[PDB]
């Protein structure tokens, strides 16, 4: 509709111009006149603590809601089945109607005992519902903490043992069809078994976290309860487009800014070694702009598979540390979000600006914050001009990118 | 008593120069925008900027449909809006 | 300057709406991005490389040692020089 | 091992100040002309500047014939050309 209206106006102004040949990019720019601007119709503390943590567990209710509905409908059908299960069980759809096929609806019977259990837990909304909803949270997400512990045993001094897990954690699990794999969990759990079995040349903190890694893996395994000639297949499956197609650029670059703050925080040997990482970090922070701006997905995948093993090879030669592994952990967020970006895959027709979506006072404060840091607004306006399809010069572009940023 | 090193980098007469350099450069910086906002009035005191903002979102918009001859028939309207402030007052009114 | 940038158009007119200078974009832009990264970066190189150079060893040529019992006189004294100093061989470094 | 002098001029805490001073002053210098070319549009985007250039060569010209009352009857035309941008658009058109 917008492109329709714009072209319909420009044909109008090309009509009454003569009342077109040999226009050559410097006689179409310098042709503006007053007739372009006609008005054409314009078409004591305990209440604070209890209330704030009840709001926080309300936020956690909002996080848990869909697994909560799944659990509620399955426990309703469960208790109907068990109170049925006195003599026999022989039919599945025939017990689906003693109270329609593929929905998420709830228009059925109601056992008052289950309501009484809900009333009883409604008696104790002080701390019980809070940590109960926390357990329901980690049972609802139930997959992210597998990745969390897989990174978290690697951050505590695990040199080459738990390096082989996070590489294929990213590469397999976060790049595939949304139900991470058939068997990645199996080749996870057998390696995490034999990794602690082979720690028997006879460790202290590593096994102390690997037992948690095992039980988290089996926790997700039970909670899931459903189950060189092949790289090219699923790599093509990355380009079959069944995806939901959302994005996030705003958190990748934010995490990389936090990354560079961590590197600068590391200045109070390895300070001499920080700076090659700093420059190649800048190179990544440059090139991902172009990856986002040509709207290409294959280059981001190639950049992913290069960058993860490059930074993991750098996770050897730092040691000839705590801020360095913190830095490693904070860019694992960047790799995870990058893999999310690979999976959903760049919704079209969104260029915009990262902070200008609704004219709130918060937005205005954050925008004037963003234009305060040195070398950032003009770096954005230069790397935007290089890779986007435009027909102006460089200095003819920055007039637009300043008129806009003042009018906003 | 001993003296830890304090004048070991300016030979005595090299801080009054440094301090007066600091105060001169930050003074004639800070008089940049607390006593010069007269010239940039006519680009900063518009009543209702919406007819600029629609056009500038259109120049942002066409850049992704790649109908690239439609930039330099809008960009002319923008530059000519900034070259004749009379027709900024003809274009930044209020509505009814 | 405006007249020269007008006449340098006339010898090289560009077609309307297109001809978007694909190599020339990298040409004018890469110098800018690498220059600004260098302005950030190269001050943080010569910040580091003056505190890095170290390794000129100071093997002490002089040992003087005395045993002084009482304030009356140092009873034993001696000094020694590099005939009575052993620079290590790396075999003896592995021994230690 | 020995250390050649490296912190002998800032006492440790006197480079982070110096480096952040360098990057702040060159940043708020380099945002001088990469994100402020909006105000100086109407003196930098003329289509065809020839009717200014003839007049300015005449102000250069009369200055050597020493018919000196002919400067301040041309210089008025120049200053009045720069005081009313409406009549810059009435005077910097193209030809036919």
């Amino acid at each position: 509709r917008q492109m329709k209206r714009i072209r319909a106006k420009q044909e109008k102004y090309r009509q009454s111009q003569a009342s077109r040949p040999w226009l050559d990019h410097a006689t179409v720019i310098h042709s503006g006149d007053y007739f372009l601007f006609e008005s054409d119709s314009e078409e004591f503390l305990w209440v604070l603590g209890q209330a704030t943590v009840d709001g926080l567990t309300r936020w956690l209710r909002a996080f848990t809601k869909h697994h909560r509905t799944m659990s509620d409908v399955l426990c309703a059908e469960r208790y109907l089945l068990t109170q049925e299960l006195l003599r026999v069980g022989e039919v599945r759809r025939g017990v689906l109607d003693q109270l329609a096929s593929e929905l998420l609806l709830d228009r059925r019977l109601h056992i008052p005992e289950l309501e009484e259990a809900e009333r009883f837990e409604a008696q104790q909304g002080r701390t019980l519902r809070l940590l109960r909803a926390g357990y329901q949270c980690v049972a609802a997400h139930s997959e992210l903490l597998c990745y969390f512990i897989i990174i978290l045993n690697h951050m505590v001094t695990a040199s080459a043992a738990s390096l082989v897990l996070p590489v294929l954690v990213f590469l397999w699990a976060m790049l595939t069809i949304p139900r991470p794999s058939k068997r990645f969990w199996m080749t996870a759990i057998v390696f995490t078994e034999v990794m602690v079995v082979t720690k028997y040349l006879f460790t202290d903190s590593y096994i102390k976290y690997d037992l948690v890694q095992l039980m988290a893996l089996f926790f997700h395994r039970s909670q899931l309860l459903c189950y060189q000639p092949l790289q090219r297949f699923f790599h093509d499956i990355l380009h079959t487009k069944y995806r939901a197609a959302t994005d996030v650029y705003a958190l990748m670059f934010l995490a990389d800014i936090v990354d560079i703050i961590i590197i600068i925080f590391g200045f109070w040997q390895v300070p001499q070694a920080f700076l090659f990482m700093l420059l190649v970090q800048f190179g990544t922070m440059v090139i991902d702009r172009a990856l986002y701006l040509r709207k290409t997905v294959l280059g981001k995948l190639a950049f992913q598979v290069v960058l993860v093993v490059a930074i993991h090879i750098w996770m050897f030669f730092i040691l000839p540390n705590a801020v360095a592994q913190l830095w490693y952990f904070v860019k694992c967020i960047y790799f995870a979000l990058s893999a999310y970006q690979i999976r959903c895959g760049y919704p079209t027709r969104i260029l915009g600006n990262f902070l200008t979506k609704k004219y709130n006072h918060l937005n205005l404060f954050l925008f004037q914050g963003f234009r305060l840091v040195p070398f950032l607004v003009e770096l954005r306006a230069v790397m935007d001009w290089v890779w986007t399809d435009t027909t102006l010069s460089l200095s003819n572009w920055m007039c637009v990118e300043d008129i806009y940023a003042n009018i906003f | 008593k001993v003296s830890p090193p304090s004048l070991g980098f300016l030979a005595g007469y090299g801080i009054v120069g440094l301090y007066v350099s600091i105060v001169l450069v930050v003074g004639k910086f800070v008089r940049g925008f607390f006593s010069e906002i007269s010239h940039s009035i006519m680009f900063e005191e518009l009543p209702c900027v919406d007819r600029i903002l629609k056009l500038c979102q259109d120049i942002f918009l066409v850049r992704e449909t790649r109908e690239l001859e439609l930039e330099e028939e809008l960009y002319a309207k923008l530059i000519f809006l900034y070259r004749s402030p009379e027709t900024m007052i003809k274009w930044t009114r209020e509505r009814e | 300057i405006i007249k020269c940038s007008r006449e340098t158009e006339k010898k090289y007119p560009q077609p309307k709406g297109q001809k978007k200078k694909k190599i020339v974009k990298y040409g004018m832009g890469g110098l800018i991005i690498l220059f600004l990264i260098a302005i950030i970066w190269f001050p943080l190189l010569f910040m580091s490389l003056i505190r890095s150079v170290v390794g000129v060893v100071n093997q002490p040529i002089d040992v003087t040692v005395t045993l002084k019992l009482g304030g009356y006189e140092p009873l034993f004294t001696m000094s020694a020089q590099q005939p009575s100093i052993v620079p290590f061989t790396p075999q003896a470094y592995e021994e230690l």
